[PDB]
């Protein structure tokens, strides 16, 4: 995955990265979230899902990352796959999992959408306020 | 007199995507004032007095006034401190 279109202006946001993060994770794309300290966090933190991060390289814990709330990513696909290979299917809705941060197709109560996807490689992030549905039957 | 001040602002750590908080800063100043007041003294004759008197008195008199200024202004410079 790769960002495309990111705006810095309301469409996403800095923060400081609050552990290290490794060259495994290079290219892959997941939901993130603020811990109690102000720093990001995969999954849901304190704040619920803030948005989506992918990094084209490892980074070290107290560096600034850009948080992505609204825009496009590209080489798009499930966070359990491998970049540059594995691609999202067209045209359907992706969800996180708040408490490891993939990201998936399938639907659950507890998880929150990120996107959905025009053409298989592409994923218009546009991230909910919160949970699919906080008061199941 | 009027003694102004500024306050003051930090950088913050780059980003490859998005940009920074944006900074401000406001003034704000103290001042101080100088105090004034009025100081009054007297010389009273009677008509025979100034008729029977010596000259020489009223010249005395009249450096006596002249003296008791400069214990006026050195009282008040040392009530200030």
């Amino acid at each position: 995955a790769r960002y495309d279109k990111y705006n810095p202006y309301g469409g996403g946001f800095r923060a400081p990265l609050a552990a290290d993060w490794t060259d495994a994770d290079a290219g892959k794309l997941y939901a993130v979230g603020i811990n109690n300290v102000g720093a990001v966090v995969k999954g849901a933190g304190q704040s619920g899902v803030a948005g989506v991060l992918v990094l084209t390289k490892g980074a070290k814990a107290g560096s600034i990352v850009d948080v992505m709330k609204f825009g496009e990513v590209v080489e798009f696909g499930p966070t359990s796959g491998t970049p540059g290979t594995d691609f999202g299917a067209a045209g359907t809705a992706y969800y996180a999992d708040t408490s490891t941060g993939a990201i998936n197709s399938t639907s659950g109560e507890a998880k929150v959408k990120v996107g959905h996807t025009v053409g298989a490689q592409r994923l218009i992030v546009a991230v909910a306020d919160g949970v699919v549905d906080p008061s199941p039957a | 007199e009027k003694v102004p001040r500024i306050g003051q602002f930090g950088f913050e750590k780059a980003s490859e995507f998005g940009v920074p908080e944006s900074k401000r800063t406001e003034l704000s100043f103290y001042q101080l004032a100088y105090d004034f007041e009025d100081y009054d003294l007297a010389f009273r004759y009677t008509w025979k007095f100034l008729r029977d008197a010596p000259s020489s008195q009223i010249k005395a008199y009249h450096n006596q006034a002249l003296q008791a200024d400069a214990k006026l202004i050195h009282r008040k410079v040392m009530e200030a401190i």
